[PDB]
DNA sequence: TGCGAAATTCCATGACA
DNA sequence: ATTGTCATGGAATTTCGCA
DNA sequence: TGCGAAATTCCATGACA
DNA sequence: ATTGTCATGGAATTTCGCA
């Protein structure tokens, strides 16, 4: 009610009500002539009620919202109250999308030797060839050497069958994967414990993380499409030739084929590289340890003009699963527990369990 | 003349028959003539088919300048001889009845035969599933003549599963018990 | 065959075979010791045969390809021959994606008055509300004032029904649309001829063009999702309230609501803006023509470091419809007939009819 | 006191019955008391329902400070009276039997009645489909008293379909032929 | 002729099938 | 024959209140 | 000690569900 | 608890051939 506004109308000044304005009463309301015309000045008891009223017309953001108010009312420090109400509007918070981009990406170090890390994804589904339907792609981290296995599903079942042939050659220390259905099975953990293989997983819904392979997938799909122009998509039969193809092909920027990085000698393939013909294997093999280590390795890009990185205990929100239509594209807010690195954090939601996620599926919660 | 390398030559024979495991009866054995690295493909018969079926696999990894083998049915057959000609692979043959691997290969092949029979006694029928694990072994089997396993000579690094179990492999005392009672 | 290489081995120099190299014969081949070791030098009769051989291993691009060759052979101006072969590889040309970005976008002029141009798209399908399934959104160009009509399909049939209510208020001069099934009907042309409405269409597969509305769609879907949190998606009933909502809401950057831009006075809505209370309609209406014309209007962005714009008679290719999987993501090349503007061109394909398309669905054909 | 504006007041009555067109029987008529702009909603009956059904439409475009109307069933009904109270709309009434539009409105309403009967004779039954086109006309009907149509006063611009056909509209000689033979 | 704080304007980010 | 848009919320700028 | 042309390296663009 | 990648083809740079 009345409270502060008496002393105003009385004449003797109050904080944040600038003097040279003629604060009168009229129509039983505390008007004030300002340069834009006369605006009403509602009692602090009503301002929350009003700003909400205004906002709630079209769940408009800060400016949009103040501009509606401006028409009729005036008071001190306006937007401050508007911002209070916006950071309280649950619906605005879970639907508006961001305007703040994620900090620059991390270029983790090239694994040291072959078999230190294996990446694996499933490509598919595809055009039935010989009743097969997916592919299991396995890229060695260090070398980029690559194995393909054509499968009827993207199943723990057939995921295993394959690596059992793979681990004939050698056994890897870690295996990175998408948290997809076939790699998160209980049964797979056992498969890998058995062999003493540490399972490590991309954060969820983020293939940038498994991307050594996601990128080897592009290059695979690419080369078939070339080999199956003007021919029915009978891909099953090329898988071999493709596999061979890529492992034996220069990456311009390294000047080595995945095959060479992994063996140190071309096999009896075409344009087999000669250079080291004349050193004993010993001499070759040591030079390999030499090349392998002194291999190009990219740095982190500059951050965007308006990126954010993630402080601890900050308020942030996870992107909605696969949102339905007419369903907020963001989960309710949550708090950043640990920061595993500028791009990966652990958060607790209101549910509330702990989750490990890419900053890429997070938006900082606007307004605090 | 120039030094010896992995892929320069590939030695093959077939092992079998044997007690069926998931309906395979034969193991194709490929050993790299330089590193003595071993591949084991289980097959259904010593036919030029099941040979090529397998090698098409191996060769999707690496292709050998040369394939040495005895004068078996499958390796002489003009079909195989083509598959080779195609892949640009020179075929090479051990004059009948005088079979000539090499030191390291002769050896490795021996190591293998004993190795199988060692473990496919007591599960003569569950052997298909162990081919992976066997390989891993004979490829991490430290060779007297160098300081090195296949695995290290092939890849130039240390494996993550070492068989520093310098193990007997010989038909150890008890396995002749339920061995010469299963056939004798 | 032999030809040029005799005079070489003989000793007396030839063009582009640099002298201080000891060009001998050996193994019945014209070797040459170069700094990388000795490389064979095949007869010009065989070089095309070779480069193709090399490339065709993995349909590798320029560097990737030369590097395979390098191992064995050498000759003058190498890549030149490699590039010849790449620009001839039909499959490379229709599958590799671009590395050249399109020139900066055009910001066409704000239509002058209301009803000069209407944009229209269909949103959907959606969650059945009252058996309705799509929405027809109509944005006036100049003003941004907007109409919604809930429809059971995205049909010429119901597209018309609606504009027949719309053109009650007034009739527009042009109507812009996506070349979608419902706007390209024969029956619709007739509808619009009848009323003397020029039909003009976005290039195909490019909503940037119809985007005054595509952007009004975002803002629509957004506000429902806010109003239907924790409530079943019964959207049919809000269409009215939403419509009202937006037309009466400030665009921060203009400081006017679409409603005002179109009428010059707020209706009896909340926080109705007062300012012009005191001028006759006449005085208002003229000031409107004033505002309307002096309205913010954005310029063209800077071009990307590596963009292209489209010369005439250039070789370019159209992006594949919705490509299947394992099917080239580009059509065979084609020739730029007319350039309607730096972002829209007319091309003739080998089919070969004339087509009008956004530079955005074109890639310049690599290599010439 | 301040000048007059569009939206300041909205005049309504209902017209009907009439020969059914797609099963409508009534036209709700809204005229802006300033511009004399006209909206025509065809309805099924003069009920507070079908009224509100329509106005809910119009009001999704613009909301009037005031709605003036006679004392009909539908406009008095407490239901409508709420709908108004809700929308913040002042309702306003023409003392029974002494109905008081305004110069411009009185006129425009006249213009309308003659206008309908003019064209729903000869297709008394095809009139629903012409409501669009009718509106367009009475909104581009140049008003004597200003230099302006509704359309121009409402939007401040010139329409793209002008009815500079200063046309008769009066029951022109022949339409009384098959008019007073259809009822008389 | 100049301060501190507020008000305004700027503008990169993202999403419209 | 045609063509991107524009709300949003922190930042950077400009303007206000008082001397 | 320097030219013109070739060879190499650079690096923005895009696509991997 | 974890993390982007890398072929590609014009451009920009560096190096080659000859003086
Ligand atoms: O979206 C996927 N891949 C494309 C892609 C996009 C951006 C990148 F940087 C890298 C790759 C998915 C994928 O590759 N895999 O393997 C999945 O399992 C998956 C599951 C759900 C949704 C998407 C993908
Ligand atoms: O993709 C569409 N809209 C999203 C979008 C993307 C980028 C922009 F800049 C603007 C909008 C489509 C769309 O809006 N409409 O109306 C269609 O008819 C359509 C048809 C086929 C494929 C996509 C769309
Ligand atoms: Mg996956
Ligand atoms: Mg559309
Ligand atoms: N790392
Ligand atoms: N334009
Ligand atoms: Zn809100
Ligand atoms: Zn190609």
């Amino acid at each position: 009610l009345d409270a502060e506004l008496d002393q105003l109308l009385q004449g003797h000044y109050i904080k944040g009500y600038p003097k040279q304005y003629t604060y009168f009463l009229e129509d039983g309301k505390v008007k004030v002539s300002r340069p834009e015309g006369v605006k009403i000045i509602p009692p602090q008891s009503d301002r929350q009620k009003i700003v909400l009223q205004a906002h709630n017309l079209a769940h408009t953001g800060r400016e949009a919202t103040l501009l509606k108010i401006a028409n009729l009312y005036w008071w001190p420090n306006m937007r401050k109250d508007v911002v209070k109400q916006l950071g309280r509007c649950q619906q605005c918070l879970i639907t508006n999308a961001s305007n703040k981009a994620s900090g620059p990406i991390l270029r983790p170090d090239r694994p040291q030797k072959p078999f230190d890390k294996f990446f694996i994804d499933y490509i598919g589904p595809l055009p039935p060839s010989q009743g097969y339907l997916y592919v299991l792609v396995v890229v060695d981290g260090m070398t980029g050497f690559t194995w393909l296995y054509p499968t009827k599903a993207p199943s723990t079942s057939a995921t295993v069958k394959s690596l059992n042939v793979l681990t004939s050659i050698a056994i890897p220390k870690v295996i990175h994967s998408d948290q997809g259905a076939a790699f998160t099975s209980s049964t797979f953990a056992e498969w890998a414990k058995e062999r003493g293989i540490h399972l490590e997983f991309s954060t969820p819904y983020h293939p940038q993380s498994s991307g050594k392979v996601e990128r080897k997938n592009s290059d695979i799909k690419r080369l078939l499409t070339k080999l199956l122009v003007g021919r029915p998509t009978k891909w099953y039969d090329l898988l071999p030739v493709v596999q061979l193809a890529l492992n034996n092909t220069y990456s311009p920027v390294l000047k080595y084929t995945p095959h060479q990085l992994l063996f140190g000698i071309d096999s009896n393939t075409p344009f087999a590289n000669q250079d080291t013909l004349d050193l004993t294997r010993e001499e070759e093999l040591s030079l390999l340890q030499e090349i392998r280590t002194s291999l190009y390795h990219p740095s982190t890009p500059p951050a965007s003009s308006r990126s954010w990185s993630p402080v601890v205990g900050q308020l942030v929100q996870e992107r909605v699963a696969r949102p339905a239509s007419l369903r907020p594209r963001w989960h309710k807010p949550s708090t950043v527990l640990k920061v595993l690195n500028p791009r990966t954090v652990v958060i607790l939601d209101h549910l509330g369990n702990n989750r490990t996620v890419s900053i890429d599926n997070l938006k900082p919660t606007s307004h605090q | 003349d120039r030094p010896q390398k992995p892929f320069d030559k590939f030695f093959i024979d077939y092992i079998g028959p044997l007690p069926p495991s998931q309906g395979y009866l034969y193991v194709l054995v490929v050993v790299d003539g330089m590193t003595g690295f071993t591949w084991l493909y289980p097959t259904k018969a010593p036919s030029t088919s099941a040979t090529v079926k397998s090698l098409n696999v191996l060769t999707s990894i690496a292709i050998p300048k040369v394939i040495h083998s005895d004068q078996g049915a499958a390796f002489t057959s003009s079909t195989f001889a083509e598959w080779a000609k195609e892949r640009g692979i020179h075929l090479e043959f051990s004059t009948p009845y005088h079979p000539q691997s090499s030191g390291k290969v002769e050896r490795k092949n021996s190591d293998i035969k004993r190795l199988l029979t060692k473990l496919l006694v007591g599960r003569p029928t569950k052997w298909y599933d162990l081919l992976p694990v066997v390989q891993l072994a004979l490829n991490n089997t430290y060779s007297p003549v160098l300081k090195y396993t296949p695995h290290q000579l092939l890849f130039g690094i240390d494996s993550n599963t070492p068989f520093a179990n310098q193990d007997t492999l010989d038909l150890t005392r008890e396995e002749e018990l339920s061995l010469l009672q299963e056939i004798r």
